[PDB]
């Protein structure tokens, strides 16, 4: 058996209920992560700093 | 090159950062070999040459 | 390891000077699949290099 | 099928203004002059003229011209070839300006 995605869970549920200012900065990054993964390619084009 | 070097890295930094997506490639390894040659000198002498 | 060390310096000038041999043949070797012409050319001037 | 000046490894292909096409699929053409380093199918159509290794241009004149259009291109278009583009200005320019 693996376990992975449940030490995850309750990585963040711990994360949750310690709450501080900082949570939404953390929040925001795994968001944008994501988008990011999920579509990509489409808006990149040139702009090497982008 | 009239400048301090303490300056002169804010400087290129600066440069690279703005001027470099709407400037000529050539220009910029033209900038880049002119900013560079005086490394290539001395790694040239210390551990190439001869 | 001192040993090593203080034997390494009489072969270290053709040492260093094989990584940018051997760094130029990758690059070439990385684009043969779209310029199948460039092989030959390399070899000769290789060749004449050498 | 267009007239093809060479065949083989490199390919010089000639075309006019006119849907050429083969089995499989088509596309609309433009009149001009095409050569590709590989004996890969070469069109005047777009899509075609961005594919790396496949040269175009209006005339023999006009494609030597436009064989150099990517060296005046902003930074940022070639990703495994930019070291031999870079290399092929760099020494012109070290021998022009230090020697001469």
């Amino acid at each position: 058996w693996d376990l992975t995605a449940f030490g995850l869970v309750a990585e963040w549920f711990l994360a949750y209920i310690l709450f501080t200012r900082f949570f939404y900065v953390l929040g925001l990054a795994a968001i944008m992560q994501l988008f990011f993964s999920y579509f990509a390619v489409h808006f990149i084009s040139n702009s090497w700093l982008m | 090159f009239y400048l301090t070097n303490d300056v002169s890295f804010l400087a290129h930094i600066q440069w690279m950062v703005m001027f470099t997506p709407l400037v000529p490639f050539w220009i910029t390894i033209a900038y880049i070999i002119c900013i560079s040659t005086k490394h290539f000198y001395w790694f040239f002498s210390n551990y190439l040459k001869r | 390891f001192m040993r090593f060390r203080r034997a390494f310096g009489e072969y270290s000038h053709v040492v260093a000077f094989n990584t940018l041999l051997f760094l130029m043949s990758f690059t070439v070797l990385c684009l043969t699949p779209v310029y199948s012409f460039l092989p030959g050319v390399y070899s000769v001037i290789y060749l004449y290099l050498t | 099928f267009p007239n093809t000046y060479l065949e083989g490894s490199v390919r010089v292909v000639t075309t006019f203004d006119s849907e050429y096409c083969r089995h499989g699929t088509c596309e609309r053409s433009e009149a001009g002059v095409c050569v590709s380093t590989s004996g890969r199918w070469v069109l005047n159509n777009d899509y075609y003229r961005s594919l790396p290794g496949v040269f175009c241009g209006v005339d023999a004149v006009n494609l030597l011209t436009n064989m150099f259009t990517p060296l005046i291109q902003p930074i940022g278009a070639l990703d495994i070839s930019a070291s031999i583009v870079a290399g092929g200005i760099v020494a012109i320019v070290v021998t022009c300006l230090a020697y001469y």
